[PDB]
């Protein structure tokens, strides 16, 4: 019945401190050894460290100095502190039992100095409207936003088949993503196709007719 | 089951204690010798209502649950009965966790008093393991 | 620090097939090696502990073997829900370390990509930028090479690629490749091409357009 859950700021600025809390439920924080593991892009896992029953800690040497793991027996939580972070500390952080039998869902922490920025949304249409075969692929380029995520739909959701929306990538500190939609040549341009992009962080939502 | 010295050394080696977290196999054989004379069924009752179980005499107050020990923490998340088997699997798994605390093998007083600092490798010499 | 090397980096199989994943240690770690599974958007799950010990509640089709520096995770007839990442982790010495992982993916018939290229929009150009986008959709297997050429010269700077996970619907893969330039750079050239090389043909798929002769 033991469950774990990570919580804390999702964004940290370079040189500042990253703080995460792991809430333990079902059993006491003193009933096990507890750990912090993070996963960098590219499926690279790093065992950051653990705190055992005596309160003693073991920290990964590559971090050593910047990291601290502590616990609060009254709240039944344990914590992670990682100082002087840089972009390279961007990762998914998990708290887990030393035995590995229980893991939190994980929480993403991004390190960046970027400020909230709404995306520019551009229509992607065939070179000078030339429709080739029996089908046509159109697209939408979402560029220069921060932070993730954005939600993209086609025709407010009424065009959902034949769609490929790709993962965002970082371009000069800002995110960019694109989506392609394929329909029959008898469908477009006879029927309008519009890209709708919402960016919650900036409370924006824009439509772009192709 | 009462293990022979070399027989236990070979089993502990198969169970990963040779050079686990910096401890040579000799430490574990010597520890087992002083804790239980290599007897998997060894038990010792303490004044606080807890009992030490197995070849490495693991306590029911902190490490295992026997269903009748006050203040049970069950750090190894295992029933103490699992620590009395002729199969050392459970006792080693638990020992491997106990020793992962900062106190290391100092968790076993008998080890500190009778093994720590000596020529522990003497315990496995002569063994064809 | 102990290094764990897993092989192969990826393996594609059909449900029902049985597989063996390798994990090798740079130093002997006796039996202190553990196996984890991590499916998409889920947390890691411990499958085997101490090289070969079973964990109550894990399907019987998963088993582990090995000792020292050579370990194997075996799966008896892979099931539809077993696709994802598998990692090994050692606990013999601090710091604990993980292998790079092996990706278990679904095998299906080869399929060439459908490629589409797009010039910069009038709106981006007005803003002073110029992105050229190329979509390569529903292909299999996943390995593919994309090359950009401007006026006959291969171009690497300004290219960013993005890949989707294996498609839940048809087990194919899709990719977007984008070449971002400034309006000034874009207007200084004419021919824009993105070429895709995939095992489905010795001839690369070429999509292109000329900025001054649509």
């Amino acid at each position: 019945e033991v469950q774990l859950q990570e919580s804390g700021p999702s964004l940290v600025k370079p040189s500042q401190t990253l703080s995460l809390t792991c809430s333990v439920t079902g059993d006491s924080v003193t009933s096990d050894y507890w750990s912090w593991i993070r996963k960098f892009p590219g499926n690279k896992l790093e065992y950051m460290g653990y705190i055992s029953y005596s309160g003693s800690t073991y920290y990964h040497p590559s971090l050593k100095s910047r990291i601290s793991i502590t616990r609060d027996t009254s709240k039944n939580q344990y914590y992670l502190q990682l100082n002087s972070v840089t972009t390279e500390d961007t990762a998914t952080y998990y708290c887990a039992s030393w035995g590995g039998d229980v893991w939190g869902a994980g929480t993403t922490v991004t390190v960046s100095s970027a400020k909230t920025t709404a995306p520019s949304v551009y229509p992607l249409a065939p070179v000078c409207g030339d429709t080739t075969g029996s089908s046509v692929t159109l697209g939408c380029l979402v560029k220069g936003y921060f932070p993730e995520p954005v939600t993209l739909t086609w025709n407010s959701g009424s065009l959902s088949s034949g769609v490929h929306t790709f993962p965002a990538v970082l371009q000069s500190d800002l995110y960019t993503l694109s989506s392609s939609v394929t329909v029959t040549s008898s469908t477009w341009p006879s029927q309008s196709i519009t890209c709708n992009v919402a960016h919650p962080a900036s409370s924006t939502k824009v439509d772009k007719k192709i | 089951k009462v293990f022979g010295r070399c027989e236990l050394a070979a089993a502990m080696k198969r169970h990963g204690l040779d050079n686990y977290r910096g401890y040579s196999l000799g430490n574990w054989v010597c520890a087992a010798k002083f804790e239980s004379n290599f007897n998997t069924q060894a038990t010792n009752r303490n004044t606080d209502g807890s009992t030490d179980y197995g070849i490495l005499q693991i306590n029911s107050r902190w490490w295992c649950n026997d269903g009748r020990t006050p203040g049970s923490r069950n750090l190894c998340n295992i029933p103490c009965s699992a620590l009395l088997s002729s199969d050392i699997t459970a006792s080693v798994n638990c020992a491997a966790k106990i020793v992962s605390d900062g106190n290391g093998m100092n968790a076993w007083v008998a080890w500190r008093n009778r093994c720590k600092g000596t020529d522990v490798q003497a315990w496995i010499r002569g063994c064809r393991l | 620090d102990i290094v764990l090397t897993q092989s192969p980096a990826t393996l594609s199989v059909t449900p029902g097939d049985s597989v063996s994943l390798s994990c090798r240690a740079s130093q002997s770690i006796s039996n202190n090696l553990h196996w984890y599974q991590q499916k998409s958007h889920e947390s890691p799950r411990l499958l085997i502990k101490y090289a070969s010990q079973s964990i109550s509640g894990i399907p019987s089709r998963f088993s582990g073997s090995g000792s020292g520096t050579d370990f194997t995770l075996s799966i008896n007839s892979v099931e539809t829900e077993d696709f994802g990442m598998y990692f090994c982790q050692q606990s013999n010495s601090w710091p604990y370390t993980f292998g790079g992982g092996t990706k278990l993916e679904i095998k299906r018939a080869d399929a060439a990509p459908t490629v589409s290229i797009f010039p910069p929009s009038s709106e981006q150009l007005t803003s002073g930028g110029a992105s050229v986008v190329c979509f390569l959709n529903n292909f299999y297997p996943k390995d593919i090479n994309v090359k950009w050429k401007i006026d006959g010269s291969e171009r690497q700077n300004g290219v960013l690629n993005s890949w989707t996970d294996q498609d839940s619907k048809d087990s194919t893969y899709s990719m977007s490749s984008t070449l971002t330039l400034t309006k000034d750079e874009y207007e200084r050239h004419n021919s824009y091409t993105c070429e895709a090389t995939h095992k489905t043909s010795t001839s690369p798929i070429v999509k292109s357009f000329n900025r001054n002769e649509c």
